[PDB]
């Protein structure tokens, strides 16, 4: 079976390339503006880094 | 007497004297970055307030 | 005469046990990146501080 005519077809392909970049202030999230909580949290600084 | 948001923290309060409702807002906000050419080269820096 | 305040300092001990240098972690954003990297030397770039 041999084709006798042709078709020219245009199709689309979608790809994700990047995502949102985020940063966290660890003390702002955990303690807010409480000085005592920050003095207590000074024992866990390695984990936030 | 008190109003609370989704995170359960108190964000509104009735004044016990004048009986008026007041909103409470944190005063720490906004991101900061520092640009350095290397401490070996210089101590001059630039600061970006986002 | 000077007056003391509560601060966080990064102190340096040499191999004999004497304090030879220090960083005041709340003076500057540069000092804050020094304090976070836990080093006295910063390479070229952009750093988030606080
Ligand atoms: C090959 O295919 C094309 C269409 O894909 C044919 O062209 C059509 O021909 C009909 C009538 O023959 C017209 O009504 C259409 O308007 C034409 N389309 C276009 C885009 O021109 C063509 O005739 C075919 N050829 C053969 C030999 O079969
Ligand atoms: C309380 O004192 C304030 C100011 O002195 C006054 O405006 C108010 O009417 C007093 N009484 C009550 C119930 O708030
Ligand atoms: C440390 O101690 C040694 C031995 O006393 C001494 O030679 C040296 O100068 C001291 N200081 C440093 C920075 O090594």
């Amino acid at each position: 079976a041999i084709p006798t005519n042709f078709t020219i077809s245009v199709t689309t392909e979608i790809l994700p390339v990047s995502m949102t970049k985020t940063s966290v202030d660890c003390t702002m999230y955990i303690c807010g503006d409480s000085t005592e909580c920050s003095n207590l949290l000074l024992q866990y600084g390695s984990f936030c880094t | 007497q008190f109003g609370r948001d989704i995170a359960d923290t108190t964000d509104a309060v009735r004044d016990p004297q004048t009986l008026e409702i007041l909103d409470i807002t944190p005063c720490s906000f906004g991101g900061v970055s520092v640009i350095t050419p290397g401490t070996n080269t210089s101590n001059q820096v630039a600061v970006l307030y986002q | 005469v000077g007056y003391l305040q509560p601060r966080t300092f990064l102190l340096k001990y040499n191999e004999n046990g004497t304090i030879t240098d220090a960083v005041d972690c709340a003076l500057d954003p540069l000092s804050e990146t020094k304090c976070t990297l836990k080093s006295f030397t910063v390479e070229k770039g952009i750093y988030q501080t606080s």
